[PDB]
RNA sequence: UCGGAGUACAAAAAACCCUCCGAGUGAUUUUAAUCUAGACAAACCAGUCAAAAUAACCAUAACAUCACUUAUUGAUCCAAAAU
């Protein structure tokens, strides 16, 4: 036979994104006694601080996947004073833009009920859903 | 006489998997009356708060943190009158997986 | 102060009837359910009155 | 499959068209049954399966509606690629 | 139980056994749960699945339902379009 | 069944079959007391007849 | 003919149902507002 | 029974007595914040992390790579202030945060982002993504220079590579273009490899693109030692990675061992293990560069499979292990009808003497 | 007859004509479906949970809530309803 044709009967695959991309990956489900709900691949994670805006993506493990902060210097030269709404817009910007680059197009945003009725959350969302990364993840296949 | 209805039997709330037994999708970790162990990763809440297994593995007992839901008003009100320095710890069961979620096998050649 | 049971009827037109406490002194109850055999969300309205 | 004289030109293209997941290189058209423990049984479901492709190929009217279930994770993928496809600079 | 009958001197049955139980030909006894007609507007959805599902008999009941039932009920029957038919037999049982 | 009565010459092919000889070659047995109504054909071996 | 009377029914009363939805959920709408006004009417006059 | 604890306690610190004097915070945002920062700290019990992976704990990173630049802190801190002052100068800055309507130009933000910290994050996504670990295993580098690949679809259209990207081979089938800043100093060397897809070993990788000695910037014009082959995943298993990496080397290295014919379709022949052949030269390369992407199964699969390496291509399953069951009893009790489907072979009847 | 606390101090169980609280239901709408892995508990009868899978509705929308929530309840047969 053709000696290129052997190839093992069960495929190994090393990459950790084929079975989040996949969807059939295991969610950590459970908890509810506590809060944040820890049901997800990746989460927004909003920290306004007095000074600056930081927002993150973070994987169930705890790293950090990428970030968008207002005390990047690439930000800091082109946005005016750092706490605004504005300020929220060019993170949720930001966030979206690097997110379509590193491939990551879901995730979970699990908000405050009193910072849901913000207006620098409601309209960092909206930059969000306009920049292209769509929230609320879809749902686990064979959950 | 003037005390009655003392005679009840045990509802047989207690811990049921320790640390290392090895359960299956299902299996009741534990039974509680009140809030005793708290569930953590891969372990479901009933609504007689029961702890049960969600996934199959080996059992693991912790202690962590306690942070509540933002809509429990008891809660979070206990939250507000705690000093800066003070954090809640709970104890939490979880579930570490054992098998893997699926294997790749080759079905046909083409 | 009693409550009545009262026995509710579907208005999709299929036969099910299924048993409500409600209290004696309100009115004729009517509620949202859900048909299991129209597979949606049926309006039910008090029919017959059985057990005090 | 080419040489699948008992059908029209039009249902022999559109069977490749769709159904060219189950095409081996050398255009052989492979269908599998497995349910019942009788092969009679797995021929009569492979004979129902071609019956059951070929009508749909030789209906015209077979709109070919796609579930959004399971591809709204495709068509959002699919959007979101074209974002950074959009860049115009000639190359090659 | 009628061990001994007076007329043909055989070994009764007793007819509540029959009005409520049913025999598989694996020894294993089937029955209704006790209660599934009894006010199932006070119970919940879950307890009325629970109430409104099959058992079955454990060793002890299905001994005693073997010894009370003669051996005309035991014997091997194939009906037209039994339900049980599929369940008349026992397999994969490693003991 | 059948194939097995047939190939051990229990009954035969040449004659017409019917319960009759299936009764007469023991393949079969039926009590009518017990409110038989005959025999059915099952399928178990129709990859092998 | 009975299944045929029961497809019938069916579809009667399935062709009467989101009128039928609307003016409950209306009817229990303007419940809601005679008993809310008829408070803030006592209220109004109490408070005088 | 009581034990002495091993280590202090978390609330052993604060004083029970003169409540009223202790500061509280009154927010529940406070108190995240304040979890969040007691949960990463290595406490003494057992912890969640612990148990659930977190990948051996404290990781002593080796890095092989580039000088990080040397640049002034204190004129770089001036002079963002001086660019931070003539800011906040302007009127028109504080009408248009104040009115809710600002745009920032997003692309000088984008060039910013990889001149400073896009190398720090496109390590940590490297470090998420697992390219260091079945590559160099603990061995870690910081992508240092800037690099751009982009793949040619047609007259206009062009679809760029960046870290963790998404492309379909249809994008990919020919060769891409890659672009970086250097003077003509150096030497470079461009490997496109798939870490996943092996068939016969899990543990090694194959090459796609591989050219060497690159006169700067001009990918064209440098040696070429493997041909470009376009990308084929299976069809059942998808998103396999291909990593670009660039190497930045002093001599003129040649090589006898690792030279791939013209057709080479030969995938005995596309065999690669990056670790050793980062071992055969340590002395000469340093990695610099970096850019990977994810790529799933398509149409255009088929005919890289079929006319170009002569292959059956192999189809996959993403098969789950069947689910549990017990022991079977011979007298199961309180158990419903349906206990015997369970444990029945298959869905048929079957009649052993009849 | 059923539940809560101590007796029974730390998994479960554990009695007395032992010491004290109760329960034989109210209020509101969020009117709370079908199917099926695996379990707790138990002499039996009973009782409890329940992931996945369908349908309903934000179009990837299943815990009725509160009153210490725990107890708020009754087996066959037989009668009336009639699906
Ligand atoms: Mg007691
Ligand atoms: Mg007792
Ligand atoms: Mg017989
Ligand atoms: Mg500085
Ligand atoms: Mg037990
Ligand atoms: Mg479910």
């Amino acid at each position: 036979p053709v000696e290129n044709e052997a190839v093992a009967p069960e495929f190994t695959n090393r990459n950790p994104r084929n079975l989040e991309l996949l969807a059939v990956a295991r969610k950590e489900r459970g908890w509810g006694t506590v809060w944040p709900s820890r049901e997800f691949w990746h989460r927004l994670r909003v920290i306004r601080t007095q000074h600056h805006i930081e927002a993150l993506v973070e994987h169930r493990n705890g790293q950090v996947v990428v970030s968008a902060s207002t005390r990047e210097w690439a930000i800091k030269k082109h946005l005016y004073s750092t706490r605004n709404v504005v300020a929220c817009e060019s993170v949720g910007r930001v966030l979206a833009e690097r997110c379509l680059e590193a491939g990551i197009n879901f995730m979970v945003y699990h908000p405050t009920p009193w910072e849901a009725a913000s207006d620098s959350i409601k309209r960092l969302q909206h930059a969000m859903t306009e920049g292209g990364v769509v929230l609320r993840e879809p749902r686990r296949i064979y959950e | 006489s003037k005390n009655l209805g003392g005679k009840s039997p045990g509802k047989r709330f207690g811990i049921k998997k320790m640390e290392g037994h090895y359960v299956h999708a299902g299996n009741i970790l534990a039974t509680q009356r009140h809030f005793r162990w708290h569930p953590g990763a891969h372990v479901g809440l009933g609504k007689n708060k029961c702890l049960y297994a969600l996934e199959e593995g080996v059992v693991r007992y912790t202690k962590e943190v306690y942070v509540p839901n933002p809509s429990n008003s008891e809660a979070v009100d206990l939250v507000t009158r705690l000093p800066q320095g003070a954090v809640l710890y709970k104890t939490f069961v979880h579930v570490v997986p054992a098998k893997p979620e699926g294997t790749f096998k080759l079905v046909a050649m083409l | 102060s009693k409550t009545i049971l009262v026995k509710m009827m579907s208005q999709a037109g299929t036969g099910f009837s299924f048993n409500t406490k409600r209290s004696r002194l309100r009115e004729k109850l009517t509620l949202l359910h859900y048909d299991p055999v129209v597979k949606k969300k049926v309006l039910f309205v008090e029919q017959k009155k059985i057990r005090s | 499959l080419a040489s699948a004289d008992w059908i029209a030109e039009p249902v022999r293209l559109k069977l490749a068209v769709k159904h060219k997941n189950r095409i081996n290189r050398s255009g052989e058209l492979i269908l599998t049954s497995e349910c019942s423990r009788y092969q009679f049984r797995n021929l009569a479901d492979c004979l129902q399966k071609l019956r059951d492709m070929i009508a749909e190929a030789s209906q015209p009217a077979k709109e070919p509606s796609r579930e959004d279930a399971e591809l709204r994770r495709s068509r959002i993928e699919n959007m979101n690629r074209e974002r950074l496809r959009k860049k115009r600079i000639s190359s090659a | 139980v009628t061990y001994f009958s007076s007329r043909k001197g055989k070994r009764k049955t007793v007819k509540a056994v029959i009005y409520r139980f049913l025999r598989l030909h694996s020894g294993l006894w089937l029955r209704r749960k006790a209660g599934y007609k009894k006010k199932l507007w006070k119970k919940t959805a879950a307890r009325k699945r629970r109430l409104r599902e099959f058992v079955f008999c454990n060793k002890t009941q299905s001994k005693l339902l073997d010894k009370m039932t003669t051996s005309f009920w035991k014997r091997r029957n194939w009906y037209a379009d039994d339900p049980y038919q599929k369940y008349q037999d026992r397999t994969n049982l490693k003991v | 069944r059948l194939q097995y009565l047939i190939d051990l010459g229990r009954v035969d092919p040449t004659q017409p079959i019917d319960l009759t000889q299936l009764v007469n070659g023991r393949g079969v047995t039926i009590q009518p007391s017990k409110r038989d109504y005959g025999v059915q054909l099952v399928e178990e071996g129709a990859d092998t007849f | 003919q009975k299944r045929q009377a029961r497809e019938q029914l069916i579809e009667e009363c399935m062709a009467k149902m989101p009128q039928m939805i609307e003016n409950w959920r209306q009817q229990q709408q303007e419940r809601r507002e005679k008993e809310q006004a008829d408070k803030d009417r006592r209220a109004r006059l109490q408070a005088e | 029974r009581r034990a002495a604890p091993l280590g202090p306690m978390p609330n052993e610190d604060i004083d029970v007595s003169d409540l009223e004097r202790l500061k509280k915070y009154r927010s529940f945002d406070r108190y995240r914040r304040r979890a969040e920062q007691e949960a990463r700290k290595p406490h003494w019990w057992r912890t969640y992390r612990e148990h659930f992976g977190e990948e051996s704990g404290p990781k002593d990173r080796v890095d092989i790579g580039l000088p990080p630049p040397k640049v002034s802190r204190t004129q770089q801190l001036l002079e963002r202030k001086q660019a931070l002052r003539e800011l906040r100068a302007n009127v028109e800055e504080e009408r248009a945060a104040r009115l809710q309507t600002a745009r920032i130009p997003l692309e000088a933000v984008r060039a910013e982002w990889e001149r400073t910290c896009g190398p720090y994050h496109k390590q940590r996504l490297a470090e998420y993504c697992g390219l260091y670990r079945d590559l160099f295993h603990g061995a870690t580098f910081v992508p240092r220079v800037p690099l751009h690949v982009a793949y040619a679809v047609g007259e206009d259209d062009l679809m760029p590579v960046y870290h963790g990207n998404e492309v379909t081979p249809t994008e990919a089938a020919q060769a891409p273009e890659v672009t970086y800043e250097a003077d003509e100093g150096s030497l470079w060397t461009l490997l496109l490899t798939n870490l996943d897809g092996h068939l016969l070993e899990p543990d090694a990788e194959y090459v796609h693109w591989l050219v060497t000695n690159i006169p700067g910037n001009r990918v064209t014009e440098g040696q070429e030692t493997c041909p470009y082959l376009p990308p084929f995943p299976a069809r059942g298993s998808g998103f396999h990675r291909f990593a670009f990496l660039l190497f930045k080397q002093d001599k003129r290295i040649d090589f006898s061992g690792d030279t791939r014919p013209s057709p080479c379709y030969q995938l005995a022949q596309r065999t690669f293990h990056t670790f050793d052949f980062y071992k055969k030269h340590q002395d000469a390369m340093t990695p610099a560069g970096l850019a990977f992407f994810q790529c799933r199964w398509d149409d255009s699969v088929t005919r890289v499979f079929h006319q170009l390496l002569d292959m059956r291509e192999p189809v996959f399953e993403f098969v789950r292990p069947p689910p549990y069951h017990p022991k079977q009893k011979r007298f199961p009790h309180r158990q419903p009808l349906r206990y015997l489907d369970r444990y029945r072979d298959s869905h048929e009847p079957t009649y052993g003497i009849y």
